């Protein structure tokens, strides 16, 4: 029988997973009032 | 009476302490009136916007 044959070269394996960030800012910081009041202005 | 005989300016300076220091207890009143005269004006329309209710 006429059978290729794969020889195992082996060492370089560069494994990144790749998966879902959920971005988000790096101060979000919601701006609340500290003091009651009608906003003026 | 200052420079004049009797005041002795200390005991002057004793009543322009209490000039100068109820004269500041007005000051807290008048904006403890200040403070309630916006809460009882303030009885409310509108915001101040203009436009359509």
């Amino acid at each position: 029988p006429a059978v290729g044959v794969v020889t195992v070269k082996t060492e370089p394996l560069q494994i990144t997973t790749e998966l879902p960030g959920r971005t988000s800012a790096y101060r979000i910081a919601e701006v609340r009032p500290q003091v009651s009041g009608i906003i003026l202005k | 009476l200052l420079g004049t005989q009797y005041i002795s300016k200390q005991e002057y300076d004793q009543a322009l302490a209490d000039a100068q220091q109820a004269n500041a207890a007005v000051t807290a009143a008048k904006a403890a009136v200040e403070t309630a005269r916006i809460n009882l004006a303030y009885t409310k329309v509108t915001s101040p916007i203009s436009g359509r209710i």
